[PDB]
């Protein structure tokens, strides 16, 4: 009674949402990017080699300074390198060696790193007898973390194995907000242009915006049939795409709330591990289980180009806030700058 | 065992009302935006736009 | 604060001959002192708590003890006495003796809380014999030292000591005047009943302390400890009252601390050129525990084993034949001027003592008062059988000298319990045997021997030695049979 | 305190109302009874003369005697305290008895046991605390009540049932589900036909009323009669399909037939048991307690009594003194360090010192690990190396006792001399005069140092987080699990398998990899396991594997929680099973620290409720008792505790085997003290057993129903080997023995058999797998049992020739086989046979890496059969040109007999490769418990784990070619 009323009401709900998206559902992005002049084939050259790390790398994400990055490996080492100059600018030790991700702060002071040791130890590289000492160890989370971005020097947003994601203060060490919803491990994360909304990726298959301001789902969307292992906001901040296990990815505009695109080819069985946008949006670069990380149109959904530089695993890639370069880390513990 | 499922699937409708309560666009006013911005930065894009190598610093220049 | 960091400082140089001297010295000039070392050591003592370190805990043991004895008075609202129960409460899990120093020092801390003072009390009481009905104790100094070899400046202080300086109606001025401001602190004004006591006579004296002292060891008789403050503060307004002289409590306006210094007890100089201890005999003509004789004996290497024969004989006499030991209960004092042996193991005694009113004679009652851990060398014992084929006992410390045809039986034994004899009769020249277990030294070989069976022929009287000795000697012996083996010693 | 009433003897026996300390010690409550007595006695001079330790204390906990043995048990335990406030019994009562001195039968029962064990129970010189006799006073109440547990008329005809499914080969020889039963009686043999799913009962029913019209009596009733075997004594009875006997299966495949003989109950009185007198030991023996009781923290320093042994943060620390040896055999150093299974948790040597016959030290080493994280089962391990660096002695010692108490005080310990598995031993040398001995110091504290109960409570992280992980996670969690059990685990997957720790527990096969990687080390971690393992629904329904808890039993998971899992998912067992794996348990108690234990209880309350395991468990521990006196104290207190269950008649029977046994080594060891002189000396001396006690009816070891009986002389020799066995041959005793032949048997003495033991044991192992299979290869594993030290008893199989005595008599293999077989079809039938047999030994020998031999240790029967012998004293394998001729195909060439060999051989090789996880398991432990790890990999190389079976075929065969090449 009052269970099923709930549950028959909600399920009404859902179909009206169903109605009310489907009613936005005018043209696809297929039909209306048919005129445009196809991207052609981005023919890319590797330029640099990241050697040094002992086993997988995990995650890598670029600075703001488009110069520097950080990467966390099985090995249980954080290396700072210096992507002009391939020199590391710092290699730390980590405490833990199943580190999961790492974020470099927008400010460039803080890096972050966490990974099924549960908790986001943040690291200092400008530290006050040039060191590299622990700020802070942000404890609380019931899994592992997932996944973690800088919002400025003192504050952070992390995401974890515990179906939540939480807004952190650095200097309290305590979770400002916590983002629940989700129903399953949040495998990644991608901040909105504006600090006050940010995506998630999680195994549900479903993807959700937040507002870091209040800390609600706003909208949900659907479409994969596997785990979300990646995700990433649209330069403009109205759309975002999502990668997964079910060997395709898919393009979500904001305003749309529903699926614009889908990337995808026959060929195409293996998940999606990461993916991430050239600086005007018009290149999809997803990573793949089968070494290669091939180059999509974003808006023709025609597969440009393909990065086939690594001999394990493409775990993850980034791309600069210039889009002047493409770094992709893998399991072979390399890696590689791309332009 | 009503006080959790009646909890969750409360906050399940509350939660269905915030995403079904937005006004939405026209998927072809959601593309022509997407489009129109890529059409306006495809020039500030250098992996769209392949670069004059002296301004790459990863091919040109060993010192930085 | 200079204070602070010189009290400080002072304390860690002594930790690291007179500095102890310093230490006590720089706390006794203002009250507050008192209080301020004591947190450094509970600083110190939970550090060692923590870092777990073995070689600096009975030390820091003393110390503590030591100034809660001589603190004037504790703040009702401070509480430095619970901080010191939780860090010395969470050593019962260390190995003993480290948990054996701390139990009985909890047990001390708990009457200090029931009866604030009342640890000085119960010392001053015995070291003068100041006793009483209820109260029965007593103790006595005594100086036994040899004026041919001993140094001047000791005979000086022995003098300086043996003196009946304090009178017993002082003692109850200082006694009393001690026990109130404990109690009351600041609060009272001990100018105001420094005066009114002056006036009163012995006898009120002596009725006012005994109660006084029966209240400060009843309250500690109270189950609880917080509340008996109160409850002792109660009888002593009752006492001052009937007395007549409640006005110097109740001082809304405090007085002032004054720290009173340890009264010095009752001692007793002599000459000890002999050898033995017959002197204390002579003495005793004119409770078994409630009181304890405190004999004090200067240090010579030639001194030496002929004390450690006559300390035996003062065991054997007295605990065979108990004739003194009875009275009291009896604790040496040996004073280097066997010293070797003591500092090896306590490097405590190694610095103040072997290191080595004035400073110098200072320094020493805070030697005897509060060393309280005996450490009892290991001695052989031998009989002698002489032409007649008796049994006489003998023992000695050091050496053994003895002495050709000669019946030579010994065995040598190993740590794991197991012994393997050794029987090779061989004629020699002499016997001679050093205390390295003994070291059989044949003439010329030499080995650890541990025991030892000497047998003569045809019952052939011969000569033989003990450490050494050219006075305790035994002749006419045929056989001997050697094998290792109140009044303690007293250590740090 | 509590009120109690103390019963006195003083008459009637004096009682007095007490009271006693609530948190005092049972030794104190002794005291204080002592002198109220002595003052309210009528007459206490009898009290007096005596003491405290004459008495002792019993309370009846409904009418049951129990004793308070432990003198430092915690008196508020006392279950006599807790049952009488259940009884509410206010005063509780307890008497005061004198002890009494054992009588004569008391000593003589126990002097005809340990004549038996081939040791003393009641020996307590090389010990150093009364563990040995804590199990012995403890063992009592489990053997009541399985005594108890134990019904007359079943116990003692010990049916030898089996619930197998019948294999496809017989289920052939099965025609209409009915076989014949020829019935035996007197003279009258009576055949009758029945159904083969059918019961005794019903048969002996239905038969009488066939003949209700054989030497029968009148009076008696079918009641009275029931069925046995003839020839031997193994009685059929019990609700059970008549396919559902081994011996009906055996005959089945044989090619028999079956000949029954009615019989009479065997008396039930026969297998009485000797009434008890040890009182029953204290329920609440091994309990201390939980943290909050025994920490001092929140307590006055008053009432404090115990210390748990996690308040304390102190580094470990031991004190050496010095060594000793009084014989003089360059520098040395002691080196500790303490042991977990076999992880070197820490370490701490000491200088280099002069080689004397005596060294001092007197040292302190510390120890990083805190002794609020002493794992249960330590073991401080310490070493003598010499100087480049060589091991010379060692010991070892528990660092927490039996009863949960720290050690503490000085202790010297003698030492053996030289991985292996008797270098884990915690027992010290009895040789006394000789051996280098250690001296070393624990330090003493006011209060013991106690070790609570782990106390679980309700984990939510296991209830809420489903760990619906990541499918790529999911995908590497999975990764290490498939692996064998002899993959190492790296950190990496540790802390992954940790982790996970909630959800892996999902998955039975994953056990022994989600226990290699707890942090034993660090007492939060272990607290956490004890709530991991609170949850075992998924274990508890699981399939019953043996291949897999054997792994838990190992060496490595020393726990006490760890090992208690395993044993209850090996109390579903059935006899038939136990059986086959009881060698392989018996040597796994030599991993256990402690003594007792859930594994030792457990054999217990087998042998003592069937009697074929209980002949079988007894002639294993003595087997070891006198071989290993590293662990002789261990099995010899098991031992004596089983012995005084099973029935007289048991007894009886054991002492006669053992006679026989020892008469025959002195005869041995004798003439090996040096022509037809031996003969006839021998022959001289075999006579002089006949005068001598020799008993003549006396089970064989390995055949609880072959008796045997007198000699026969003439054919009682000596054969012409060099480590000179003797030939015996005795008669069958049984009266009703159809046929009559001799019970051969071999004692040779130069080779110890516990190698070869075990190895007939792997064999009879994989058979039961091919069973399911529903295959055959006609392996012929014959009785071998080892009695003492490098003597042992073996079975002689009829009718069969060395094979190299045929070559010193390749064609010549093929006359051979056609003198034994004229007739074409036996000779046939025979090479049919011969290519079953040769198949067989080829693809077992393989697995265990021994196939490359000689071919004297091959010996050819003359029915066909072929098989090994004299494997103790270790190409893929033997497959001779001989063979190949017989084969019917010589060179390369192929025939019907050659694709069969081939083909058999590729269903057996890949039959054995989906139990390989049973199989690395035995192969290895037995190598440990075995000969006095790179050896092991013989198992895992050529065995093709995780591999394509069309490979391994390939592979497989690309051995049998190498061979034929
Ligand atoms: N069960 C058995 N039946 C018949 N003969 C056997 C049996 N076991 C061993 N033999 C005989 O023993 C010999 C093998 O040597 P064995 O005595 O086992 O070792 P060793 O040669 O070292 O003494 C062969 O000649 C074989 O005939």
């Amino acid at each position: 009674s009052e269970l099923d009323q709930l549950r028959q009401e909600a399920e009404q709900l859902k179909n009206q949402i169903r109605d009310a998206r489907k009613a936005c559902a005018d043209a696809t992005l297929s039909q209306i990017t048919n005129n445009i002049d196809p991207v052609g084939r981005i023919q890319m050259r590797t330029r640099r080699t990241l050697r040094g790390h002992l086993a997988k790398i995990y995650a890598m994400h670029w600075g703001t300074d488009s110069r520097l990055l950080v990467s966390a490996s099985q090995d249980g080492k954080l290396i700072i390198w210096d992507s002009y100059t391939t020199n590391k600018v710092h290699a730390i030790p980590l405490r833990s060696s199943w580190v999961m991700t790492c974020a470099y702060a927008p400010s460039g002071n803080y890096v972050a790193c966490g990974g099924l040791d549960n908790i986001c130890s943040i690291y200092n590289l400008k530290t006050r007898e040039g060191n590299v000492r622990v700020s802070r160890e942000l404890a609380g989370h019931t899994g592992y973390l997932s996944c973690c971005r800088f919002l400025d020097d003192n504050q952070i947003v992390t995401s974890s194995g515990d179906t939540t994601c939480a807004l952190w203060d650095i200097e309290t060490g305590q979770q400002t907000t916590t983002f629940t919803g989700h129903t399953g491990d949040v495998m990644s994360l991608s901040l909105a242009p504006d600090t006050r909304l940010f995506v998630s990726g999680a195994c549900d298959a479903s993807a959700k915006l937040w507002d870091v301001r209040e800390g609600m789902c706003r909208q949900t969307f659907t479409g994969h049939e596997s785990d979300i292992n990646a995700i990433c906001f649209f330069p403009n901040g109205n759309a975002f795409a999502t990668g997964s296990d079910d060997a395709t990815c898919r393009l979500f505009d904001l305003r749309a709330d529903q699926e614009l695109m889908t990337y995808s080819h026959d060929n195409i069985i293996c998940g999606i591990t990461s993916v991430s946008f050239s600086k005007s949006g018009r290149l999809l670069l997803a990573g793949y289980d089968d070494f290669n990380c091939n180059v999509w149109d974003a808006l023709k959904a025609d597969r440009a180009g393909v990065l086939a530089g690594h001999d394990n695993r493409v775990s993850c890639l980034g791309v600069t806030d210039d889009g002047m370069a493409v770094a992709t880390g893998s399991w072979d513990s390399f890696l590689k700058i791309w332009n | 065992n009503n006080t959790a499922s009646i909890a969750q699937a409360r906050k399940l409708v509350e939660q269905l009302k915030m995403e079904a309560n937005i006004d939405r666009i026209k998927v072809s006013k959601a593309a022509a935006d997407l489009m129109a911005y890529c059409e306006a930065h495809a020039k500030e894009d250098p992996l769209l736009t392949p670069v004059p190598a002296s301004e790459n610093p990863f091919r040109e220049k060993k010192f930085f | 604060t200079c204070t602070e960091d010189r009290i400080q400082h002072a304390l860690e140089r002594c930790l690291h001959c007179l500095n102890c001297w310093s230490l006590q010295e720089l706390v006794s000039r203002d009250p507050g002192h008192f209080l301020i070392l004591l947190e450094q050591i509970l600083q110190k003592t939970r550090e060692v708590q923590e870092k777990g370190t073995y070689d600096l805990l009975a030390p820091l043991a003393l110390l503590f003890y030591s100034t809660v004895l001589c603190t004037p008075h504790f703040p009702p609202d401070s509480d430095l006495l619970l901080k010191a129960a939780r860090t010395y409460h969470r050593f019962l899990t260390w190995p003993v003796p480290y948990c054996s120093i701390c139990q009985e020092l909890l047990t001390f801390i708990d009457a200090e809380l029931k009866a604030p003072g009342i640890s000085y009390q119960r010392l001053v009481r015995a070291e003068q014999g100041l006793s009483t009905r209820s109260h029965r104790s007593s103790t006595v100094t005594v100086l036994l030292l040899n004026p041919v070899e001993v140094q001047a400046e000791f005979l000086d202080v022995a003098d300086k000591l043996s003196t009946p300086g304090p009178s017993p109606h002082s003692a109850y001025i200082t006694l009393l005047l001690h026990a109130f401001q404990a109690t009351f602190g600041a609060h009272c004004d001990l100018s105001g009943l420094h005066r009114r006591l002056q006036s009163k006579t012995l006898a009120e004296l002596e009725a006012i302390f005994t109660e006084t002292a029966e209240a400060q060891e009843l309250a500690s008789g109270i189950g609880d400890a917080a509340e008996a403050r109160q409850w002792l503060r109660t009888k002593l307004q009752a006492v001052g009252e009937k007395a007549g002289f409640p006005g110097v409590l109740d001082t809304a306006k405090p007085g002032k601390l004054r720290t009173i210094p340890i009264p010095v007890a009752r001692c007793y100089t002599y000459s000890w050129n002999q050898d033995s201890f017959d002197i204390l005999q002579e003495i005793l003509l004119k409770d078994p525990k409630a009181s304890t004789l405190r004999v004090v004996v200067f240090g010579s290497d030639r001194i030496s084993g002929k004390v450690a024969r006559a300390y035996s004989n003062l065991r054997r006499l007295e605990n065979n034949r108990p004739l003194l030991t009875r009275f009291f209960k009896l604790q040496f004092f040996y004073v280097p001027v066997i010293s070797h042996y003591l500092g090896m193991l306590d490097p405590w005694y190694e610095r103040n003592v072997l290191g080595l009113l004035p400073i110098l004679a200072d320094m020493l009652l805070y030697y005897c008062r509060f060393a309280a851990r005996p450490v009892l060398l290991q001695v052989y014992q031998t009989e002698l059988t002489f032409i007649t084929g008796e049994k006489t006992t003998e023992i000695f410390i050091h050496s053994l000298e003895l002495g050709l045809t000669l019946q030579i039986i010994y065995s040598k034994g190993a740590i794991s319990g197991r012994s393997r004899w050794s029987n090779m009769e061989k004629l020699c020249t002499s016997v001679n045997l050093s205390k390295a277990a003994l070291t059989l030294n044949l003439t010329t070989s030499q080995i650890k021997v541990d025991k030892v069976q000497i047998i003569g022929s045809n019952s052939c009287p011969f000569a033989v030695c003990l450490d050494q000795d050219e006075r305790k000697i035994l002749q006419s012996v045929i056989r001997c049979e050697v094998s290792p083996c109140c009044l303690p010693i007293m250590t740090f | 305190l509590i009120p109690i009433e103390f019963v006195l003897p003083t008459s009637t026996p004096e009682t007095a109302l007490l009271h006693v300390a609530g948190h005092g010690n049972v030794e104190q409550m002794k005291a204080q009874v002592w002198l109220r007595a002595l003052e309210t006695s009528v007459s206490a001079d009898f009290y007096h003369r005596l003491g405290p330790d004459h008495f002792l204390l019993l309370y009846q906990k409904k009418g049951q005697w129990y004793e308070i043995y432990d003198k430092y048990q915690v008196v508020q335990t006392l279950d006599c305290l807790r049952y009488w406030k259940v009884l509410h019994r206010s005063p509780g009562q307890i008497h005061v008895v004198q002890r009494h001195a054992p009588s004569e039968e008391t000593l003589a029962f126990q002097r005809q046991l340990n004549a038996l064990i081939g040791y003393d129970v009641t020996d307590v010189s090389n010990v150093h605390d009364d563990e040995l006799e804590f199990t012995r006073r403890r063992l009592v109440t489990p053997r009541m009540a399985e005594v108890a547990g134990r019904d007359p008329k079943l116990y003692a005809m010990h049916p030898w049932v089996t619930s197998k499914p019948l294999p496809e080969y017989l289920l052939k020889k099965i025609t209409n589900n009915c076989v014949f039963i020829v019935i035996h009686r007197s003279t009258t043999s009576q055949t009758i036909k029945v159904s083969a799913d059918d019961t005794p009962g019903t048969i002996l029913q239905s038969f009488f009323t066939k003949m209700a019209k054989m030497d029968i009596p009148e009076s008696q009733n079918e009641r009275d009669f029931v069925l046995r075997v003839c020839g031997r004594d193994e009685y059929l009875v019990g609700e059970t399909p008549i396919k559902n006997f081994q011996w009906v299966r055996q005959c089945l495949k044989n090619g028999e037939e079956i000949h029954l003989v009615l019989d009479t109950p065997p008396d039930p009185a026969l297998d009485e048991v000797r009434k008890e007198e040890w009182p029953l030991v204290d329920d609440c023996t091994g309990v201390t307690g939980y943290h909050e009781q025994l920490t001092i923290h929140g307590k006055d320093h008053e009432s404090v009594f115990t210390v748990s042994l996690w308040d304390c943060d102190r580094k470990f620390r031991v004190k050496i003194r010095g060594i000793d040896i009084p014989v003089l055999p360059l520098t040395v150093f002691v080196e500790a360090n303490i042991q977990y299974g076999q992880q070197v948790l820490c370490q701490r040597r000491t200088s280099p010192k002069p080689f004397t016959e005596e060294v001092l030290w007197n040292v302190w080493l510390e120890f990083s690990i805190k002794i609020k994280d002493l794992p249960k089962g330590a073991l401080l391990n310490l070493q003598i190396y010499c100087g480049k660096a060589q091991l010379l002695y060692y010991v070892n010692l528990l660092l927490i006792d039996h009863r949960f108490l720290l050690r503490h005080g000085e202790y010297v310990l003698h030492m053996w001399q030289l991985f292996n598995a008797d270098k884990l031993t915690s027992a010290t040398n009895p040789d006394k005069e000789n051996s280098m001995s250690i001296s070393i110091l624990l330090d003493n504290y006011c209060h013991p140092i106690a070790l609570p109960k782990h106390r679980p409570t309700p984990d939510p992280e296991g209830d809420r987080v489903r760990a619906e992980m990541p499918n790529q996670l999911r995908k590497q969690l999975e990764a290490i699990i498939a692996t064998d059990p002899l993959n190492p685990l790296t950190a990496e997957d540790k802390e992954l398998l940790w982790h996970f720790r909630y959800e892996s527990l999902k998955d039975p096969k994953a056990y022994p990899k989600l226990f290699s990687s707890v942090k034993w080390g660090q007492q939060e971690i272990v607290a956490k396991t004890y709530q991991l393992l609170a949850k075992r629904e998924v274990w508890d329904q699981s399939a019953l594997d043996v291949g897999l808890t054997m792994q838990l039993l190992d060496c490595n998971f020393s726990d006490e929680n760890v090992r208690a899992i395993a044993v209850q998912k090996l109390e579903s067992l059935e006899d038939d099973d136990v059986l086959h794996y009881l060698l392989q348990l018996v040597q796994a108690v030599k991993f256990e620290p402690y003594h007792d234990s859930a594994l030792a209880r457990f054999l217990l309350k087998r042998g003592l409720r069937n009697k074929r395991i209980g002949h079988f468990l007894f002639w294993f521990l003595r087997s070891e008792i006198a071989q290993s006196r590293h662990y002789q104290q261990r099995f010899a207190v098991i031992l004596e505790a089983y012995l005084r269950g099973c029935g007289t008649a048991m007894l009886h029977d054991f002492t006669q085997q053992v006679q026989v046994i020892d008469m025959l080594q002195k005869v041995t060891i004798d003439i090996k003290s040096l022509s037809s002189q031996v003969i006839s000396q021998l022959k001289q001396k075999l006579e002089n057993l006949q005068n001598l006690n020799l008993p003549q009816s006396f089970r064989v070891p390995y055949d609880p129903g072959l008796k045997a009986g007198a000699l026969v002389i003439e054919k009682c020799k000596v054969m012409a080997s060099k480590k000179k066995p003797l030939w015996l041959e005795f008669k069958c005793a049984d009266p009703t023995a159809l046929s009559n032949e001799t019970i051969g048997i071999i004692f040779k003495h130069g080779d110890d058999l516990r190698q070869d033991m075990l190895i007939l044991q792997i064999l009879r192992i994989m058979e039961s797998i091919w069973e399911t299979e529903s295959l055959d290869l006609c392996l012929l594993p014959y009785g071998c049992i080892s009695t003492g030290d490098k003597i042992g008893m073996i079975e002689i199989v009829k009718d069969a020739t060395t094979i190299a005595k045929i070559q010193q008599s390749d064609e010549v293999l093929s006359h051979w086989l056609k003198e034994k077989c004229p007739i074409e079809e036996k000779f046939q039938a025979a090479v049919e046979r011969f290519v079953y047999s040769c198949a067989g030994y080829c693809v077992a020998t393989f697995v265990l890496g021994i196939g490359d031999r000689h071919n004297d240790n091959i010996m050819i029967s003359e029915t066909g059969n072929l098989f090994h012998i004299d494997f103790g004293h270790i190409v893929p394998f033997v497959l001779t040109p001989d063979f190949l001729f017989v084969m019917g195909t010589s060179g390369k060439k192929t025939s019907l007999h050659f694709q069969k060999f081939q083909d058999v051989c590729v269903k057996a090789y890949l039959a054995l490769r989906h139990h390989t996880n049973l199989l690395i398991i035995l192969f290895s432990m037995m190598l440990m418990t075995g000969m006095p790890k790179e050896d092991i990999e013989y198992i895992r190389d050529a065995l093709t784990v995780g591999k394509s079976e069309e490979d391994a075929k390939k592979y497989f065969l690309d051995q049998i070619e190498v061979c034929r090449d």
